[PDB]
């Protein structure tokens, strides 16, 4: 057994980490007051949820987790909140003023004053840990402490845990949601400079699931909890692998093993199925091969993209519910014939499957029905560099006239990062185009 | 109140489609980098599909079905009739043709080469490219690997429908729009671009009465117009030439292979370019050009995506794709044969 | 807890500031005596931002009252909700400014400002985490104007990581009490644009056209162009009193709204405004939000470009057609906003509504039609300036022409700033 | 379909199904950094403070 560390950062991280940890203690049965009944082993032992949760000499379970934010308001919650017994004080990390969505003051400025804090909080669990494997980083791109304090942590990771893997939680800026005119420029600022310590990313656009919540669950006007639920239930089934008993992504080398065989694309897309309101009483339980072809569904992605074309990398299934092998099968014969899916000349063309027994478990009261079965995909596709383009598009629009730049080399931050940075992000792209266009 | 912008400033076709909307007072152009636009007249080359569909509010259009290239590229058109089950290398309206590059099919084209000069059958060859006017007509094929040196090789005609007075080629263009939702209609209105020159099938080096492009025959031929006005025959001509020539109409001896023709690629395609359940809806206007045979069997010679139209079908054309491309999704306040399938 | 110390300075700055707090202290549920007396509690859980609170549970505003006269803050002190300020924060001279902007900036007001900076000191000591000032004044008097500027000066050398913001009245022919007020907001105008992260232009001007052709005044006093001031001013602070995501705080707004430092100047727009039981939908406070008659800067948007936007609406309302209606005014007027700034256009909501509205919207504009108001009191200082008329009011104090002459300058590069981000 | 590598246990199984073959900067520099971007707001600051006081 090898631990993992969970790191949330900024109130993006912080109200999804909030929310992954509720749904983690429903599907491993631990109480709010951290107490596990099914757990016979008391104040310690090496099974698989260990690797996310500590046990005191009391039977209390406690998240191997760290909440980072540069304001109070949000930790603040968590330390009030239904699992406030879960997490002790020294877990919760804030600050007294924020980033104000300024990439180089969460970076510069107020990042050098609390990286140092920070980073002997982590020290704290992971002396704790026989076989630390890495860290899970929630994060925002358009938030100052997201994208800014963000790139100083994950440099200063790869300097004291440097054999450790970290994979990250993004969330790619909405502005159906966003509250600052500049996300695009810490978008691609944070990119820029957490690319190298980045082994494997999964970014969550937020319009993607705004539209899922309206389309799919009828919520009119979808709230950051709305949004979070749908997004732990993501995590959840793409961290689940590293909880439950298993084979297939046991620990985090895997990730980067099953999903990334170029280092720089270590981008993939996930995509999710089924999203069903619990507000209507019947619903027809989907099938394997229904929920399955619903993965190539572009309605179902967590990033609005088209993977037709565009070339896959590697590509992995990951099941939880009422699934045998066979219908899995049965369903990629059809799919395969009537999809259009590309692989790169250099890759098999295969899919990796994962089935838990456990069907998903939804938040008593939420938004989402309970389901027989329901189904992951991480598939590594070049389309998924269209939201590069996109951001990148809206970066040249504005620093073409230097719009806000002020703001940023007012904190101390130079003129030079924002184009160095957007050169990145250009090659970046370049790489995506040669892999998956003729 | 709709927007849209213009991206193609060379696009006779839809510069008319943009004046009509115009003249509606529904509809309003923005400056072509303006994102917040209902319709996109967009480019020909990067086109940035990825960046459709992402406006709030905004049910976004755009007149160019990403992907379509497979379908409009002399290469493409080739690899894909192949190496698609739905049309298959039995395809028997389509030119035996293969892929040479300056993969590549060099030895495969050679092959039955040999088989046809044994044969002692006809074994005349056309290579040509996608960036041609520059065409090369040759029965030895040492000839065309030493012109080449992408292209694309296929059997020439050699025995096309002449009409008469003229004993001379032609070849039809067909407008197809396909819409939002895949509906695939057929213009009604043909064009016969004909080559005024008598076909000799003796030398190929006189290309102009070989082409029946209309700029080789406008600048290489000497009878233009002659027999008819801009060396274009309508269907309305040409079918009662068919009649009162062959005893037959343009319907029956043409017409249904056409629309097999048509139906046959575009539903191949299909499900590489629907936008169905895309956050983007597409549509795109394309030109069929097919070659009749003396025995009124019609082949397949290629399909350009980014076509133009007839002076005199500009009008009629042009107000039809406002009408059920435009209009359809954007309502306001037939010309068409729908190819069901 | 990020707390804002308010200043009023000046007969305009304390007779806009007192109706403010007696507007927003109702909005509260704090009473003249600085008790609570409400019965939500989105009313208390951000009280803090301008409120201190006192022994026995009081509430007392975190405002500081400066004037070289003592006749319009002796009226404050006896109005309404004089009694809820703090005595001590009463900070006043004897001789006055005579619309001098000389005497307050440089003689009669530089006597004083030491007085007024030990208030804010006291004040900001005792933040948890301050965000900054905001500052109610005119800029064509003499202490708001002379004095106000020399505040801010000071503010910024004492606290310069904090952000500072002003809401400016701008003086007008139409709206006018002596010939020197081109002068007196020339020379504020550029410590202005210097000096402050945020400026509300508020021009008499249009207040006094809205409470004449709009609300059917005919006669408007200062009392009527005082209640568009206080609604307006209660409407761009509202998502720094309540609860929320987007404009939170001061340096976040300024962070959304300001894309070139000097370019900070915004056009503040308020809807309804009924001379009154009806009841408006959605579509029509958007509608009239933007519509110019509804703008207090005497500006056409129309004539210039939004570089970006501030909106609230507050009320009950379909926060699914705010959105709707947002997207619609953009993508139906798309032209009037700067493509190479994407998305600039932010819209906030806020349950509670203003005394007497079922519901509201305030616009908040950062548009480079605001030039229209600097070219305005460009050429009315021109006009007195080449023939050096009533310069000796000023020479008198001991300033010289060519300060004159660098404020003119001054402000025609700021006009030709904004004109280069038009075309 | 080629069907490989399946692993079986009481909470769910795993496999893979083949449809075709195929054909750090030390903490060193990161403190100038930071600190480099420091010097930067000071000399910024003590420029307005001297502009303050002219
Ligand atoms: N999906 C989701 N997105 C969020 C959530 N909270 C904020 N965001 C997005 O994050 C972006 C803003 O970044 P924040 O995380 O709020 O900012 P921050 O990390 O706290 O940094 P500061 O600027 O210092 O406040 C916006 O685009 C929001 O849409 C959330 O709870 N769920
Ligand atoms: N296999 C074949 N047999 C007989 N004639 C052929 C032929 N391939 C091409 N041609 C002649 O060549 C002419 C033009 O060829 P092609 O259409 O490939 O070039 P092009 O793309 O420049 C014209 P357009 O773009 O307007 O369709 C046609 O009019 C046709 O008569
Ligand atoms: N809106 C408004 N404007 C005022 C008021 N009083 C004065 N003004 C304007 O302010 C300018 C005079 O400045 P004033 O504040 O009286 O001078 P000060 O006391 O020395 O700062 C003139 O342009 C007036 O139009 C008021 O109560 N409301
Ligand atoms: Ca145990
Ligand atoms: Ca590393
Ligand atoms: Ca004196
Ligand atoms: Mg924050
Ligand atoms: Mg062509
Ligand atoms: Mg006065």
């Amino acid at each position: 057994m090898r631990e993992c560390i969970s790191i949330h950062v900024g109130q993006a991280g912080v109200q999804i980490g909030n929310a992954c940890w509720e749904l983690y203690c429903l599907e491993h049965g631990i109480q709010p007051d951290g107490q596990m009944p099914s757990d016979k082993t008391i104040g310690g032992g090496d099974d698989s949820f260990n690797t996310f949760f500590s046990e005191t000499g009391a039977g209390k379970h406690v998240p191997r987790a760290v909440f980072v934010d540069l304001e109070p308001t949000v930790i603040d919650e968590v330390r009030t909140g239904t699992y406030r017994q879960l997490f002790h004080p020294e877990q919760l990390i804030t600050g007294k003023e924020d980033a104000a969505n300024n990439y180089a003051r969460g970076h510069y400025t107020i990042g050098k004053e609390i990286i140092d804090l920070v980073l002997d909080r982590i020290r704290k669990l992971a002396d704790q840990c026989t076989g630390l494997q890495g860290f899970l980083v929630f994060h925002s791109f358009g938030g100052g402490t997201g994208s800014g304090f963000t790139s100083l942590l994950m440099e200063r990771l790869s300097v004291d845990y440097g054999k450790k893997s970290k994979l990250e939680f993004s969330i790619y800026p909405a502005p159906q949601v966003s509250t600052a005119v500049v996300e695009p420029y810490n978008s691609i600022l944070t990119t820029h400079t957490t690319l190298e310590h980045s082994d494997c990313a999964f970014m969550v656009d937020n319009e993607a699931i705004y539209d899922i919540c309206r389309r799919n669950l009828d919520i009119e006007r979808p709230t950051y909890t709305n949004l979070n639920r749908l997004i732990s239930q993501i995590v959840s089934s793409i961290t689940a692998s590293l909880r439950f008993d298993g084979a297939l992504n046991v620990d985090l080398t895997e990730f980067q093993t099953n999903l990334v065989p170029y280092p720089r694309i270590h981008f993939p897309l996930a995509t999710y199925a089924p999203v069903i309101s619990a507000e209507k009483a019947y619903h027809e339980q989907l099938s394997v091969a229904e929920i399955t072809n619903a993965c190539f569904e572009p309605a179902n992605q967590m990033v609005k993209c088209d993977p037709r074309h565009g070339k896959y990398m590697a590509c992995c299934l990951l099941y939880r519910g009422d699934v045998v092998p066979k219908d899995v099968n049965a369903a990629i014969a059809t799919i395969k014939t009537k999809r259009s899916i590309q692989f790169v000349d250099w890759c098999p063309t295969g899919f990796k499957v994962g089935i838990n027994y456990q069907p998903p478990t939804v938040v008593p009261g939420g938004d989402l029905a309970k389901v027989q079965r329901a189904v992951c995909m991480l598939s590594n596709t070049t389309a998924i560099a269209e939201a590069w383009a996109r951001l990148d598009h809206k970066f040249d629009l504005m620093y073409a006239k230097r719009a806000f730049v002020h703001w940023y080399v007012g904190e101390g931050m130079e003129e030079g990062e924002f184009s160095e940075a957007r050169e990145d992000m250009a090659a970046l792209e370049k790489d995506y185009e040669e892999v998956g266009v003729d | 109140m709709y927007t849209f912008v213009v991206r193609d400033e060379n696009s006779s076709v839809y510069a008319e489609v943009s004046r009509l909307l115009l003249a509606t007072g529904q509809w309003k152009r923005l400056r072509k980098d303006n994102p917040r636009f209902n319709l996109m007249l967009g480019e020909r080359n990067r086109l940035p599909f990825g960046r459709l569909g992402h406006e709030p509010g905004l049910v976004q259009l755009v007149n160019y079905y990403r992907g379509a290239d497979k379908l409009c590229r002399k290469a493409s058109l080739v690899k894909l009739i192949k190496t698609s089950p739905e049309l298959s290398e039995s395809c028997t309206w389509f030119p035996e043709s293969y892929v040479i590059y300056p993969t590549d099919e060099r030895e495969v084209f050679l092959a039955a080469y040999n088989r046809r000069r044994e044969g002692r059958e006809g074994n005349v060859w056309i290579a040509k490219s996608s960036a041609g006017a520059g065409i090369l007509i040759s029965s030895e094929a040492s000839e065309l690997l030493d012109f080449i040196d992408v292209h694309v090789i296929q059997k020439y005609l050699e025995k096309p429908l002449l009409l008469e007075p003229g004993h001379r080629k032609f070849d039809i263009r067909s407008w197809v729009l396909v819409d939002h939702l895949y509906n695939i209609y057929l213009y009604r209105e043909g064009v016969l671009r004909t080559s005024s020159e008598p076909y000799n099938s003796a030398n190929f080096q006189d290309k102009t009465c070989h082409l029946t492009n209309h700029c080789i025959q406008k600048e290489y031929s000497k009878n233009y117009g002659r027999y008819e006005e801009g060396n274009e025959m309508f269907f309305e001509e040409f079918n009662q030439y068919l009649m009162d020539a062959l005893n037959t109409t343009l319907e029956n001896s043409i017409l249904l292979q056409i629309k097999h023709i048509i139906r046959s690629c575009l539903m191949c395609i299909e499900p590489a370019i629907s936008t169905k359940h895309l956050h983007y809806q597409s549509f795109q206007l394309f030109g069929f050009d097919f070659m009749v045979d003396e025995e009124l069997k019609v082949w397949l010679i290629e399909v350009n995506g980014a076509p133009a139209c007839a002076q005199k079908l500009y009008a009629e054309l042009c107000q039809g794709i406002v009408d059920v491309a435009i209009s359809s999704v954007f309502p306001l306040a037939s010309i068409f044969i729908k190819l069901h399938h | 807890m990020r707390e804002i110390v308010h200043i009023q300075a000046g007969q305009c700055g304390n007779q806009i500031g007192a109706k403010f707090w007696e507007v927003i202290s109702d909005e509260h549920g704090i009473d003249p005596t600085g008790s609570y007396h409400g019965d939500s509690d989105l009313q208390l859980e951000r009280i803090n931002v301008y409120y201190n609170e006192a022994t026995g549970n009081k509430y007392v505003p975190r405002a500081i009252l400066v004037d070289l006269e003592p006749g319009t803050m002796d009226s404050v002190r006896s109005g309404p909700f004089g009694q809820i300020f703090r005595p001590d924060n009463f900070v006043f001279g004897q001789s006055g400014a005579g619309n001098n902007w000389a005497k307050g900036h440089y003689t009669e007001g530089a006597e004083l400002v030491d007085s007024v900076l030990d208030v804010v000191r006291k004040e900001s000591e005792s933040c948890d985490c301050l965000q900054g000032f905001q500052l109610t004044h005119s800029l064509g008097g003499g202490t708001g104007s002379g004095m106000g500027t020399l505040l801010i000066s000071k503010i910024r050398e004492e606290y310069p990581d904090r952000i500072m913001n002003t809401f400016s009245v701008m003086p007008s022919p139409k709206v006018s009490d002596t010939v020197v007020e081109p002068y007196n907001a020339t020379l504020s105008v550029h410590q202005l644009v210097e000096n402050t992260d945020e400026t509300y232009c508020i021009d008499n001007e249009a207040l006094y056209d809205i409470c004449f052709r709009t609300l059917k005044l005919t006669t408007p006093t200062y009392g009527d162009l005082n209640h568009l001031v206080s609604a307006t001013m209660s409407g761009v602070t509202t998502c720094l009193r309540f609860p929320g995501q987007l404009n939170a705080d001061l340096r976040k707004l300024a962070v959304n709204m300001v894309p070139f430092p000097r370019l900070h100047f915004f056009m503040p727009g308020f809807a309804p405004l009924t001379s009154q039981y009806r009841a408006l939908t959605v579509p029509e406070l958007t509608q009239q939000m933007f519509d110019s008659k509804n703008m207090m800067a005497a500006c056409d948007p129309r004539h210039g470009r939004y570089l970006t936007v501030a909106a609230i609406f507050r009320g009950r309302m379909s926060m699914k057609e705010v959105d709707e209606q947002m997207l619609n005014v953009q993508n139906k007027n798309s032209s009037y906003f700067v493509e190479w700034i994407p998305n600039n256009v932010k819209t906030a909501v806020c349950d509670i509504p203003p005394r007497g509205l079922k519901m509201s919207a305030t616009f908040i504009g950062n548009s480079t039609a605001i030039q229209e108001l600097f070219k305005r009191i460009s050429e009315q200082f021109t006009a007195m300036f080449r023939r050096k008329a009533f310069l000796h009011w000023y020479t008198g104090e001991g300033m010289d022409e060519m300060e004159f002459t660098e404020a003119e300058s001054n402000m025609n590069d700021l006009v030709s700033e904004y004109q280069q981000y038009q075309d | 379909m080629e069907v490989i590598e399946l692993n079986k246990c009481t909470s769910g199984q795993s496999f893979e199904v083949i449809l075709k073959p195929p054909s750090d900067p030390s903490l060193e520099e990161i403190q100038k950094k930071l600190e480099a971007a420091e010097e930067r707001r000071k000399y910024q600051e003590a420029e307005l403070l001297k502009h303050l006081a002219e």
